[PDB]
């Protein structure tokens, strides 16, 4: 929805304070509960990568 | 002058033949045309018979209703749990019915026996025998029947295939169970699912029940808190209920599947639920070579193609890894233009197969 | 008269005596009907989309399974055109790519391959490259979608992802950071995430369901994988464990080339220099340098971009 | 005025018993109903072929997917 309305709001600043909220790189998938939280990053990771204009949509 | 008979019969033959070609389609379509008057009629099982007419029937679509008989109705035959056609307005029996539910080949997965027998995947032979005797035979020798059998190790090694190969040998209907569909969301549907899996099989027995890798609908869960885990525990227990409960495997048997065993409810492993914990070790250098010349050599290959030395370098592989060995050389085969694999294709693969993992 | 409505309720089947059928609506309502006019006993079968008069519960149409959810958030760019000139240096696996997809496609086996190594290389593009190259349906698929609240929603999604793709098959299903769904943990606590697990298991089973379909191609990238499976390495399941090493310098000079490509340049350039000064950049860091050098080159006033510009892109802290 | 004006608009939904929207109930038109329900009542897709409606698929005032 972010990335959706990113493109809706295009020429928009996606701004994240607390990248540390979702956390950073981690093995806490070795614990196994964090996975989705980790994925939530990977989510953020995945989608932001390929199609998102970041000259317009700022991250 | 005599060309007219044709022009007579030419028209005639076709024409007289074109008669019902056209004409057939009408009545058929007409039936379809007609049948559009034929209207749908609600369904339900009789919960019970209040009076000869008066019935307690939970709508197959919804809640209970007090209803009467209708006509061509046998207040005799009308009985508990009997599926009946029901009325939309009159809301009474619109017909008395046989019954069965669920996507037998989908939600239930119904495939009869298995594709290739135990032998084709041979080299698991320990299990191959060992399972057959504890699965197939106890049927044919009235002298416990077995509760349950749980694969473990890497799947599809022949592992998942075992089930089919298992399923093949008995004659029972193999019924495959993937897990989460049994409780997607779907905020319920547990026993109804599984019991259809039981009961259909229970009626359709002999049947093989194969439940895939059951850690989502199996296993001891987590904090054993509620994620909807309470769904799982139920579902986890629904089997337990059919197993530690009086429900037996009459002619229908249950294959449990996991890639790791320790991932399951301890109570699940118990006898009364599981009488067999089925290991699938990797094939030995023998077992490999065994499976090797089995899975592999049946793909067209030279004798040039290197039989044992590959096996020598072939270590810690599974039945499909063996196939990978073949399949990998096959790359080099199509890379070397080989229908028959050549030793060239091979040991490049073998190490390459022994490369990524052991 | 009775035709038609958009849509109907659909229903699924039990009986197909022989003229008889009973079906349960999208309203979760079971009616008997004498098998209606517009349908065929073969068309008829359980679990199906069907046009039905909602009122009469009279089946009008059989319906193809089409809008059976594509979880429309599932992103299908159909076989987008991308070259292998897109990000260079990867010819190692490009061969394997071909070797794991192209060749299994066109002759007579693997149903998919397994990436690893950091993307931004254009690992995505590599897929997109083969998306052009093999001309199999490309599915750019985020596991976060497979990650759901509904129980086994993902599996459903996976099944969803599976099936409609099997229509568009030949298909290359791309998966990013499999380890999302790639951890079953160790335990009987696995319901902790049954989703990411079973979805994998469901996927595994899907990967298990077939062997010979090159129509189904399964492409999974991670930075690195976590758990292993001979499903994760299998003929018919993920067969090919595919390294994506951060490229060498000439390879970077090769990639920076592609990035420097569309740039206006005076050729103060020497790539290898840059390539040497740079270390293990997945393509875009060169492109980042490419990017920065440009902004720099404007700050330099330069329409053309020069080596120093790139040096300054590097100079822009690459760490 | 606006009431009766938009009562038309109201009624403009109210035929066939009908920016997130979540669910359009544009309801029960069978010839036709031209709506999506994403909801546990009567899930719906207008498509399968070329399936539209000139301005608006159908109703609810909700018209749409």
């Amino acid at each position: 929805e972010l990335f959706e309305m990113a493109r809706t709001k295009k020429a928009c600043i996606i701004f994240f304070d607390e990248i540390d909220a979702v956390g950073g790189a981690r093995f806490d998938d070795g614990a196994g509960g964090d996975n989705e939280v980790q994925r939530t990053m990977l989510e953020l990771i995945t989608q932001l990568d390929g199609f998102d204009p970041r000259g317009n949509i700022k991250v | 002058k005599l060309l007219e008979h044709r022009r007579y019969d030419d028209q005639l033959k076709q024409r007289r033949q074109n008669i019902r070609d056209l004409e057939k389609l009408y009545d058929k379509t007409e039936n379809d045309i007609k049948a559009l008057q034929s209207i749908g009629q609600l369904i339900g099982e009789v919960m019970k018979e209040l009076s000869e007419e008066k019935y307690i029937v939970k709508a197959s679509s919804g809640p209970r209703y007090i209803v009467g008989v209708r006509n061509s109705v046998d207040r005799s035959k009308l009985k508990k749990g009997v599926r009946v056609t029901l009325d939309i307005t009159t809301l009474t029996i619109m017909r008395i019915l046989p019954r069965e539910t669920d996507p037998l080949v989908y939600n239930m997965t119904s495939f009869e026996q298995g594709e290739i027998t135990f032998d084709g995947i041979g080299g698991l032979t320990e299990q191959i025998r060992e399972l057959r005797e504890v699965i197939e035979l106890p049927l044919k020798n009235p002298e416990k029947p077995p509760k349950g059998v749980l694969l473990y190790g890497p799947p599809g090694t022949g592992k998942t295939l075992l089930a089919k190969a298992v399923a093949a040998t008995i004659g029972a209907n193999f019924i495959f169970s993937p897990a989460s569909g049994i409780v997607d969301k779907y905020i319920g549907e547990s026993a109804r699912i599984i019991r259809e899996m039981f009961a259909y099989a229970k009626e359709h027995e002999p049947c093989i029940i194969f439940m895939d890798e059951v850690d989502a609908i199996g296993g001891r869960r987590f904090s054993e808190g509620t994620s909807a885990d309470r769904e799982i525990q139920r579902t986890l227990m629904e089997l337990l209920t059919q197993m530690d409960g009086f429900d037996n495997l009459g002619q229908t048997k249950i294959i449990m599947a996991t890639n790791r065993p320790d991932t399951l409810d301890p109570a699940l492993l118990r006898p009364g639920r599981l009488d067999r914990k089925v290991e699938i070790p990797l094939p030995n250098e023998a077992g490999r070579l065994e499976i090797f010349k089995i899975h592999t050599a049946k793909v067209k290959k030279t004798g040039e193609f290197d039989f044992e030395a590959a096996v020598k370098m072939s270590d810690g592989f599974n039945g499909a890894d063996i196939r990978n060995c073949a399949t990998e050389a096959g790359f080099f085969a199509i890379r070397d233009d080989r229908d028959h694999i050549n030793p060239d294709d091979l040991m490049k693969a073998v190490r390459k197969v022994a490369e990524v993992k052991k | 008269k009775n035709n038609r409505q958009l849509p109907y309720l659909v229903a699924n089947v039990v009986e197909v005596v022989g003229k008889a059928a009973v079906v349960k609506t999208s309203s979760r309502q079971t009616v008997f009907l004498p098998m209606v006019g517009l349908v065929d006993p073969d068309k008829l079968k359980p679990n199906d989309l069907v046009g039905v008069n909602k009122d009469s519960y009279l089946i009008l149409d059989t319906l193809p399974s089409e809008f059976d959810s594509r979880v429309k958030a599932m992103e299908v760019d159909e076989k987008p055109t991308e070259t292998y000139s897109d990000v260079g240096g990867l010819d190692k696996q490009i061969e394997e790519l071909v070797e794991a997809i192209v060749l299994p496609m066109k002759r007579a086996a693997p149903k998919g391959a397994l990436m690893y190594g950091p993307p931004g290389t254009g690992k995505t593009l590599l897929a997109r490259a083969c998306a052009a190259q093999t001309n199999a349906t490309f599915l750019k698929l985020a596991a976060p979608q497979l990650v759901q609240m509904y129980i086994g929603e993902g599996a459903k999604l996976v099944r969803d992802a599976f099936a409609l793709a099997k229509e568009k098959a030949p298909t290359i299903i791309f998966i990013d950071e499999l380890d999302a769904i790639g951890t079953k943990r160790f335990d009987s606590e696995k319901s902790g995430d049954r989703e990411v697990q079973r979805t994998m298991l469901e996927l595994l089973n899907q990967l298990d369901g077939f062997s010979s379909d090159d129509r189904v191609k399964v492409l999974a990238a991670t930075n690195r994988v976590d758990v292993l499976d001979p499903a994760l390495l299998r003929s018919g399941r993920l067969d090919r464990k595919i390294e994506f090493p951060l490229p060498s310098e000439d390879s970077r000079a090769q990639i920076l080339q592609i990035h420097s490509r569309k740039m206006t340049t005076d050729d103060d350039i020497n790539w290898q220099e840059l390539a040497r000064s740079t270390d293990e950049f997945n393509g875009a860091q060169l492109k980042a340098v490419t990017v920065e050098a440009g902004m720099i080159a404007l700050r330099n006033g330069q329409s053309s971009v020069k080596h120093e510009d790139f040096v300054e892109g590097i100079s822009e802290v690459q760490a | 005025e606006a009431r009766i004006k938009e009562k038309a608009g109201v009624k403009e939904s109210d035929t066939g018993l009908a920016h997130p929207l979540q669910v359009a109930r544009c309801t029960k038109i069978i010839k036709a109903k031209y709506v999506i329900n994403l909801k546990q009542i009567a899930k719906f897709v207008v498509g399968l072929g070329e399936r539209v409606s000139p301005t608006d698929i159908e109703e609810g005032m909700r018209v749409g997917v």
